[PDB]
């Protein structure tokens, strides 16, 4: 897939910065990271907060934020960038995101690629996703596959 | 004929008003710029300055001056200096980094 | 008819006066701009 | 049947073809001037200027003889210059739609140490230039090429070509493609994307396009995109007059100097030719008050677009800006006089420009030379006394080994402008009948942006309108007819190549200068009769008064 | 082959310029140096958002003056604060030597460019930066193969790269032969300018404080006496005007004294009476 001139940003992801809050121990953060049927599930409630850092600064164009069809796919996502400190759910709800995202149903499918405002993502070091709600309004949310499409800034 | 001349007169008058307002605004801004330029010229006369001897006047704005560092320099005379006060071997203060006869 | 002529002559004298005024303003601005440029 | 013929006329195919034939037939360019200039070029800047000047001289003549002769010298150009060179090709073949794709096939791509993506981008740009304002067919091809374009330079060239082709059509698909390219947020492609957004949605007053473009200009960080978007915002609000006012204020107050420059350009495009005194007041206030020199310059430039309908009033207002201490204001004054009195040969404007050609600041000299060329285009010694002198001046600046590089660049482009289109085209922001020629206004405005991007200079090719009187029969063909110009032949003659009766007979088509149009009638012995009075000029239908068989003017081939 | 455009600019932030000037002066007469942080936005832009000084070493300014521990720890802890900007380039001070790059300067700049092709080597003269003008330039390099082959170091596409003329002092020290000057633009937003405006923003008080009235009277006396002498000179000069066809002015000095008198006394009067009527 992916638009011409871009690449999957998987090899540029630094595992030292990755950190997901409210995840069930049985459903690890790597499940959403990996392109398998394995999924990441929130453990406390629907809200989730996943921070991913990169080895080198990168520029994002589109995200593949997809989950299952049972309605537990995300629906409202606040994206913050270059966070100098770990993110708190209270502030994340309060804070103004770099980009707000109302994930329609079609995004959650396997062919769902969500374009991002490339203007605001030109010096991304670490990207934090605050999943505020899910489609089915369940007590928890599942993410089948999450990744980023973009290009390195060639540091 | 008559109406065309009258309309041309009105258009010309309005354009004259526009030019007048333009010129007044530019006059104000030019006065500000002149003040800044005078400030800069005065600031170039700050301290320290190296003493030298006004050896010879070459042009209305350029002279040859013997700076007491022991060296002769062809430098530029500042306008505000009284020309009649510029006599040979007179002691003159020169800009430290440019030797301009300050 | 003659009303046209009265309006025309009044505007003509006004335009002449303002043209002299504009020329004077231009001379003043020119001298100030010359000072600034120098 | 006859309705199809008027459809053909309205689509522009017939008029463009006739203009192309007129330009080819009366190609009178002196290649010796270009030979001298190519002899006196040392650096790459003068090389690019020479390419552009040759393009201007042969604009629409399809005569690339200079390039074919000096291919070895042309190969010296690399990187963007090479791009510009290829782009220049499109100006030479202006209106040569029929073979365009095919002929661009002859300049087929290769692989070398430069990416040759400059060549592909220049090819797309030239394709757009050829079909400028008339891209009815090329649009789909350029859309496909831009969509499939991968390189950044190719994207830039394709965006420029697409904007030129789609100029004023305001099609939504092309706007979406160009907005996508703009959102890709690359400095090289940003200029082209913003300029093409302006070109496509030109004069449309669209709220969506303008909000997208202003928001992007306030959101991005690449200044090249800022300049492109500035000119684009100007173009979108072209000719809308007071409907621009809101936007204008929203751009005059903005903190970003490029956005303020966009506000000045929007004042120019919105009130182009109206002479609205509120616009002039605002422009003069900005030109004398603003803290960023580029904004002051652009503010002075916009005066030409405001006042081109009353050129006699233009030196009166710009003369004092001409002497201003600020060199940027001086350049703005020069090019404002150039735009304002373009193709008129105004005496006062040239007298104002004459001292400017010796200004200490180099780019001021460049602007003065460019503006003089714009003013005196097609002019002769009798019509304009000083023209010869300026001609010598140009050569001197080229042959002065110590003169600064941009003084030389201005001189080269001035030589190109003065003999544009084989001395068969002029710069007329007004139309023949008194309408604001929108392609001319857009082309001149974008040409003024050569200060920021040299390949944009070819946009001035839009302003080249042929000075012709094309007589047509009832069948729209061209009978062999002669018109009598009641003036001394040297009054409007071509310049003498480098090394009398009171009337002249001109064949069909006739290279008639706009001033010569007044004194031109047609002999009574002619079996035809002009339908519209000949003094107006342009493509004029001739009614045949006799049933004798017609002798048609044979169509000359290309190149 | 790609060529660096002559329109490329170095956008130095206000804070970066101030820190650079302060550090350059603080080390006079030694040559101090430090690292400029920022980002290469595009092919025509190099943004210097911030610059941190580096400890002085007896070496001087060389590629051995960048202590790896200092640089690494400073970068890490700035990133902690919120400034995760890459090392765009380096700066050092040539006190009174003008702006240029010496052989060792060219050497360290080669070292920096090996890290990233885009990298600037701005230098600042801290003693030539007298109030008003600021003597600072930014140079990258020219590849030797680029110059020997005869091709120009930088492609040109606009007049931006030639608005300013190179200096003779830089030119003899290798300018346009081994390194090219890059135009420098200062990124000053409204907020920073307004904050800097407080340096000489007088007060809400001195708009209302009258001059020392005895001092005011003495100043008036002195200026009026000077104006009397000037009036005598003006009369003497004007008498000469008659017996003189078109062929310091006691008048210009007279006008200046008049202007200073009217401004001083008008201001003093108005301030005094505003004070009388706003304070009961
Ligand atoms: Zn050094």
């Amino acid at each position: 897939d992916i638009p011409k001139g871009y690449m999957d940003l998987m090899p540029f992801i630094n595992k030292a910065g990755c950190e997901c809050l409210n995840e069930s121990d049985e459903h690890g953060f790597d499940n959403c990271l990996r392109k398998d049927t394995t999924f990441l599930e929130s453990d406390c409630d629907e809200q989730l907060l996943i921070t991913v850092a990169f080895n080198q600064p990168v520029k994002l164009y589109s995200m593949k934020f997809q989950g299952p069809d049972n309605g537990q796919g995300p629906k409202y996502v606040k994206i913050f960038i270059n966070l100098p400190r770990s993110m708190d759910f209270e502030e994340a709800e309060r804070s103004e995101p770099t980009q707000a995202l109302e994930l329609t149903e079609d995004d959650i499918k396997e062919d769902g690629i969500v374009p991002l405002r490339y203007v605001k993502f030109q010096n991304v070091n670490s990207v934090t996703i605050f999943v505020q709600s899910n489609q089915g309004e369940e007590e928890t949310t599942r993410i089948s596959y999450f990744t980023f499409i973009g290009t390195p800034v060639q540091a | 004929d008559l109406y065309s001349r009258y309309k041309k007169l009105q258009q010309e008058l309005e354009f004259l008003e526009v030019q007048e307002e333009y010129i007044k605004d530019e006059q104000k801004n030019l006065k500000k710029e002149f003040l800044h330029a005078q400030e800069e010229v005065k600031r170039i006369q700050s301290i320290p300055l190296v003493i030298g001897q006004f050896l010879e006047a070459v042009d209305q704005n350029t002279a040859i001056v013997g700076s007491t560092t022991g060296s002769n320099y062809y430098v530029r005379i500042l306008s505000t200096i009284d020309r009649e006060l510029l006599k040979p071997n007179a002691s003159v203060a020169l800009h430290k980094h440019s030797n301009a006869l300050v | 008819r003659q009303y046209y002529l009265s309006k025309i002559e009044e505007l003509q004298l006004i335009v002449n006066d303002k043209s002299q005024n504009l020329r004077r303003l231009q001379a003043q601005r020119n001298e100030l701009n010359a000072k600034v440029r120098l | 049947n006859q309705t199809l013929k008027m459809i053909k006329i309205l689509s522009g195919e017939m008029a463009i073809e006739l203009h192309l034939q007129f330009l080819i037939r009366n190609n009178n360019t002196d290649l010796m001037i270009l030979k001298n200039t190519k002899d006196a070029v040392r650096n790459s800047v003068c090389h690019t200027a020479t390419v552009i000047a040759n393009s201007f001289m042969h604009c629409g003549t399809t005569s690339d003889q200079f390039l074919r002769d000096n291919l070895e010298w042309l190969a010296r150009a690399t990187n963007w210059a090479k791009f510009t060179a290829t782009a220049s090709l499109g100006v030479i073949h202006k209106g040569h739609e029929k073979e365009a794709l095919q002929l661009m096939a002859t300049y087929l791509p290769k692989d070398t140490s430069p990416g040759s993506a400059y060549q592909e981008g220049g090819g797309l740009y030239a394709l757009g230039l050829i079909h400028a304002n008339h891209g009815g067919d090329i649009i789909d091809y350029l859309l496909n090429q831009l969509k499939n374009a991968s390189n950044d330079i190719v994207r830039h060239g394709g965006s420029l070509g697409l904007g030129l082709a789609a100029m004023g059509t305001a099609r939504q698909d092309v706007y979406d493609l160009l907005k996508t390219n703009l959102y890709q947020d690359d400095a090289v492609t940003g200029e082209a994307a913003g300029l093409a957004l302006g070109l496509v949605m030109l004069g449309s007053k669209n709220a969506q396009a303008i909000e997208d473009m202003v928001g992007y200009a306030q959101e991005t960080q690449h200044e090249k995109i800022l300049r492109g978007l500035a000119v684009g915002i100007a173009l979108v609000m072209y000719g809308r007059m007071e409907e621009a006012d809101a936007l204008i204020e929203s751009l005059c107050r903005d903190k970003d100097p490029i956005l303020r420059r966009s506000g000045m350009y929007t004042v120019a495009m919105a009130y182009c030719g109206s002479g609205n005194n509120k616009a002039i007041r605002r422009l003069l206030h900005v030109a004398v008050s603003d803290v960023n020199d580029d904004v002051r310059r652009a503010a002075v430039e916009s005066l030409g677009f405001i006042l081109f309908r009353t050129p006699e009033q233009c030196p009166s207002v710009v003369s004092l800006l001409s002497e201003s201490y600020n060199p940027h204001v001086r350049y703005g004054a020069a090019m404002a006089l150039g735009i304002c009195c373009a193709g008129t040969g105004n005496k006062e404007a040239i007298n104002l420009l004459e001292p400017m050609t010796n200004d200490p600041v180099n780019y001021v000299r460049q602007g003065a030379l460019i503006a003089s060329a714009l003013i005196m285009i097609q002019q002769t010694e009798i019509t304009c006394p000083k023209v010869n002198q300026f001609r010598q001046l140009y050569s001197k600046v080229i042959n002065d080994k110590h003169d600064d590089v941009m003084a030389k660049f201005g001189a080269i482009l001035a030589q190109g402008i003065l003999d544009a289109g084989g001395h068969n085209v002029t710069i007329s922001l007004q139309s023949r009948t008194g309408h604001t020629h929108m392609p001319s206004v857009v082309g001149v405005l974008v040409f003024t942006q050569f200060w920021f991007w040299f390949p944009l200079s070819h946009f001035l090719s839009l302003a080249y309108t042929p000075t012709c009187v094309i007589g047509l029969n009832k069948d729209l063909k061209m009978p062999k007819v002669q018109y009598k110009s009641n003036c001394k032949p040297s009054t409007f003659a071509y310049p003498a190549p480098l090394e009398e009766p009171n009337f002249q007979l001109l064949d069909n088509p006739a290279r008639v200068m706009p001033a010569q149009l007044k004194v031109l009638t047609m002999p009574e012995t002619c079996r035809y009769q002009p339908f519209k009075p000949l003094s107006i000029g342009g493509i004029i239908i001739l009614k045949d008064t006799s049933e004798d068989i017609e002798e048609l003017v044979e169509p000359v081939a290309a190149h | 082959a790609p060529a660096v455009d002559t329109a490329e600019q170095v956008y130095i932030s206000s804070l970066a310029l101030l820190k650079m000037l302060k550090h350059g002066r603080a080390g006079v007469p030694m040559e101090v140096m430090g690292l400029m942080l920022g980002e290469f936005v595009d092919d025509y832009t190099v943004r210097v958002i911030d610059v941190f000084a580096m400890p002085q070493s007896g070496t001087g300014v060389s590629v051995e003056a960048v202590d790896p521990v200092f640089q690494a720890k400073m970068l890490d802890m700035l990133k902690q604060t919120g400034r995760p900007e890459m090392v765009v380039g380096w700066y050092h001070s040539h006190p009174g030597f003008g702006c240029w790059l010496s052989g060792v300067d060219i050497n360290t700049q080669q070292s920096f460019e090996a890290l990233s092709e885009r990298a600037v080597a701005v230098v600042v003269d801290p003693i030539q930066s007298v109030k008003g003008k600021v003597v600072i330039d930014a140079f990258r390099l020219i590849n030797a193969n680029m110059m020997v082959l005869g091709h120009e170091p930088r492609q040109t596409t606009s007049n931006l790269g030639h608005l300013n003329k190179p200096s003779i002092q830089a030119l003899i020290h290798g300018l346009n032969r081994h390194y090219y000057s890059i135009t420098i633009n200062y990124r000053k937003n409204e907020l920073e300018q307004k904050m800097l405006l407080n340096l000489h923003k007088k007060s809400w008080m001195e708009g209302l404080t009258l001059q020392d009235y005895s001092e005011h009277c003495k100043h008036n006396e002195s200026v009026v006496k000077e104006m009397l002498e000037l009036a005598k000179n003006y009369n003497k000069a004007v008498e000469e005007e008659d017996k003189m066809t078109p062929e310091q002015d006691p008048k210009r000095h007279l006008e200046e004294h008049v202007d200073v008198l009217m401004t001083s006394n008008i201001v003093q009067c108005l301030a005094a009476m505003l004070d009388t009527v706003v304070f009961k």
